[PDB]
RNA sequence: CACUGUCCCAACGUUGGGCCCGGUGAACUGUACAUUCCAGUGCGGAGUCUGGAGACACCCAGGGGGAAGCAAAGACCCUA
RNA sequence: AGGGAAACGUGAUUCAACCUGGGGCCCAUGAAAAGACGAGCAUAGUGUCCGUACCGAGAACCGACACAGGUGUCCAUGGCGGCGAAAGCCAAGGCCUGUCGGGAGCAACCAACGUUAGGGAAUUCGGCAAGUUAGUCCCGUACCUUCGGAAGAAGGGAUGC
RNA sequence: CGGGUGAGAACCCCGACGGCCUAAUGGAUAAGGGUUCCUCAGCACUGCUGAUCAGCUGAGGGUUAGCCGGUCCUAAGUCA
RNA sequence: GUCUGUUAGAGUUGGUGUCCUACAAUACCCUCUCGUGAUCUAUGUGUAGGGGUGAAAGGCCCAUCGAGUCCGGCAACAGC
RNA sequence: UAUGCCAGCUGGUGGAUUGCUCGGCUCAGGCGCUGAUGAAGGACGUGCCAAGCUGCGAUAAGCCAUGGGGAGCCGCACGGA
């Protein structure tokens, strides 16, 4: 059976969606859907999505753009791992 | 063109498989990716 | 208009691509149909005693 | 420091669509022999070039007063229209 | 140094064509050390980047052309270069005189100066081009 | 009929090449030898044989007389 | 709301788009289906999956090439001009990459051109090549003819400011 | 013509002057290509010369949709 | 199935021009013909090798056509 | 003596030659079916760093048991951690 959340996806533009906009990025495995993610997500971090954008990389794999509620900070959850 | 989900993993995989041999394999040999590609000289498949 | 060169500008359709069953880009997209492995078409797998010398 | 006056009626041997280039290589070679100094050693105040392209390629004045200065430890000059 | 980048970027935040954006020769070395849009901005604030203005053409002598035209000159044998035909429509210049015979003759009749048959009368007749203009028209009118 | 550099008969001019210089940098072709010319001879269409004549070497540019020039195991003709 | 440094207009004409009519034509008759309307209003929840970069061409496509070839759509209403989606010139926008340069009044010769007195097709298989004429308005227009045409016949005159 | 960067500059960049494109040499896209896109660091390779440049080399990064397409419908026609 | 027209677009009479180890295994330039129709055009779709398709040129069926291309028969046979 | 001819010398270019063999070729003996309990084949994944090959399959150059084996090991592949 394949998980959900593959690793967190770190670059440039994910720290930015994570310090402006609460927004945290994961590759995921292309199976999953926006709902699996969310929560996949929860559930891993114990946090409340609010969003999920998903887009199919040139890389192979699905990466994810999960938006926490403003309940949450991105950033914290983001250092502990 | 528009390319389907499959199509989009195959062009993935020939583009991560279009890399340099790693510096440190040609020393653990003793001292070329026969397959490495051009996007304009060469032309993949479908 | 030339049969060459000036012909060979008006190419840009897509007909044999990559084939679920073999995996060679024989699957004709239009016929829906595997020049290679026969796929598409039969069952069984593309084979042909011409495509070797007749005593091999 | 001196001013001299460029005669560019030579320009005329080169294709008369690009007059102005020759003219600019006319007064370089002109400065450069009667200030005794290495053409190289020439600079060209922009307000030369502008003078010499005033009305386009295939064109230039015959003639053009440049003020021209010699000097330092390498000696070349430094021109300009007037 | 190379700013083809930040000419590039400048040209978006000025928001103007490429090629009117205009980089300071004295401040390249500043320029070349913009990285982000808000490095641009910056710079643009202190006047470093600019951008030249658009041309627009001169209408000015088109006008004074417009003038003499209107005042009925320069449209000699010599100025004309289209057919009759083409300088004016024929269809569309009978639909004008058509429609103001007939509503003049419209304006006669409400107004009383013409019992319906005699409207009646004159409509057929400008139907079959019977008058040049109004004007024309009227002179008939007058018996 | 009109008109004209088509011609009598050629000239001058313009732009790009050509020529010299830096850089880049192929191909065709090559049995060998080879400075030829006039005659002759020879399978009767010779730079190479014979007899004379001429010929100090090398290089630049040229238009192409010859190499029965180079290119394609003549497609005409006959034969199978 | 937003946008603008600022002002942060009002009227008009001609009017692409878009809307809605009228007429004519056919030995030619100009798709189908899903769907929608018919059939109200509140509030809430849900709306997954796939594509999304860039080039789109005198260097990203096909032509073995960073090939003067080939390659679909729309921008067809930018200004002057004029009949014009024509020429020519100029904006917005793009470019100096139809990517080797430097020298010689820069010869012969070649490509592509300009001008040539007098003669005027004598040139040539042949006026081949070049040239002549030219837009628009007025006057005027032969044979022949299937009465449609021939016809812009031809010929003559005008043309700016 | 000045200047910038650089060991190195005719052709990489800034400015001025001078030009070229107007159904296209401009804007958006289909097919097709497939990462050619962005950034940094480079110049042995590729580039009609050079190169500090690049569609080249090395390393990273980039494509986010209820309402734009697909997806749904049926066309000539195709297959099971 | 009208006329003029480098509107778009389609074509190609002549130069026997340029090119002819090309920019190009059919290209460039000027002139020229068509341009509301038996018109031109994109994509999709159908017809397959003694068979298609052909307003008929033995034209075209991927630089290949008086019988496509690939492989097999095959190491065909030849008195040349 | 320039341009140059013939032979050699020193150094290149080239990779013949000699030597070597991890591959072939042929013969002989043995053995011989797989698959809906989804095969063979293919695609895509999978390694600390991993492009190719090999292996493997989200338990992914591997996991478990019994026996063997043995002080070494972490494939081809001699690197670094
Ligand atoms: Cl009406
Ligand atoms: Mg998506
Ligand atoms: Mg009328
Ligand atoms: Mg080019
Ligand atoms: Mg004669
Ligand atoms: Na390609
Ligand atoms: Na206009
Ligand atoms: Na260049
Ligand atoms: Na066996
Ligand atoms: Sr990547
Ligand atoms: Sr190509
Ligand atoms: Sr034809
Ligand atoms: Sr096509
Ligand atoms: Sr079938
Ligand atoms: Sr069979
Ligand atoms: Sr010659
Ligand atoms: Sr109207
Ligand atoms: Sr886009
Ligand atoms: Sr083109
Ligand atoms: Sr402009
Ligand atoms: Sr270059
Ligand atoms: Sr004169
Ligand atoms: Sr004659
Ligand atoms: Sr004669
Ligand atoms: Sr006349
Ligand atoms: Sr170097
Ligand atoms: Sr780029
Ligand atoms: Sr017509
Ligand atoms: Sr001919
Ligand atoms: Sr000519
Ligand atoms: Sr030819
Ligand atoms: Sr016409
Ligand atoms: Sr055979």
């Amino acid at each position: 059976s394949w998980d959900v959340i593959k690793h967190p996806h770190v670059t440039e533009k994910a720290m930015n969606d994570m310090d402006f906009q609460n927004k945290l990025q994961f590759a995921v495995d292309d199976r999953a859907s926006k709902g699996e993610v969310a929560d996949a997500v929860e559930e891993q971090y114990d946090v409340t999505v609010e969003q999920v954008n998903t887009q199919n990389t040139m890389d192979g794999e699905k990466k994810a753009v999960v938006r926490l509620s403003e309940d949450d900070d991105a950033q914290e959850v983001a250092s502990r791992i | 063109g528009k390319k389907s989900k499959a199509t989009k993993k195959r062009l993935a995989k020939l583009d991560n498989q279009n890399s340099r041999v790693p510096a440190w394999v040609m020393l653990k040999t003793d001292e070329r990716n026969h397959k490495r590609r051009h996007w304009r000289r060469n032309d993949t498949d479908e | 208009t030339g049969a060459g060169t000036p012909s060979q500008g008006k190419k840009n359709t897509t007909t044999h691509t990559k084939c679920r069953r073999c995996g060679e880009k024989s699957y004709h997209t239009k016929k829906k149909v595997c020049s290679s492995c026969g796929f598409g078409k039969s069952a069984k797998r593309r084979d042909y005693e011409w495509q070797s010398k007749a005593g091999e | 420091e001196r001013v001299v006056t460029i005669p560019l009626r030579d320009a005329r041997a080169e294709p008369n669509h690009k007059r102005a280039d020759k003219a600019m290589i006319l007064i370089r070679e002109h400065l450069a022999k009667h200030f005794s100094v290495d053409e190289d050693a020439v600079r060209l105040d922009p307000s030369i070039n502008e003078a010499a392209w005033a009305r386009g390629r295939a064109n230039t004045p015959s003639k053009i007063r440049v003020r021209a200065a010699r000097f330092e430890e390498e000696g070349e000059a430094i021109v300009e229209a007037e | 140094t190379d700013l083809s980048a930040q000419k590039r970027l400048a040209a978006d935040v000025l928001d103007v064509g490429k090629n009117r954006v205009w980089f300071n020769p004295e401040r390249q070395g500043d320029i070349a050390d913009a990285i982000t849009r808000e490095d641009v901005r910056e710079l643009v604030d202190e006047g470093a980047i600019q951008a030249k203005d658009k041309k627009g053409n001169s209408r000015g002598r088109a006008r004074e052309r417009q003038k003499k035209r209107a005042k009925g000159h320069q449209k000699g044998a010599g100025s004309r270069k289209g057919k009759a035909g083409a300088r004016q429509n024929s269809k569309e210049d009978w639909e004008s005189r058509i429609r103001a015979q007939r509503t003049k003759l419209r304006e006669l009749r409400d107004e009383g100066t013409l019992s319906s048959s005699q409207y009646r009368d004159l409509y057929d007749k400008a139907g079959g081009g019977e008058f040049d203009s109004v004007a024309d028209l009227e002179r008939y009118i007058d018996a």
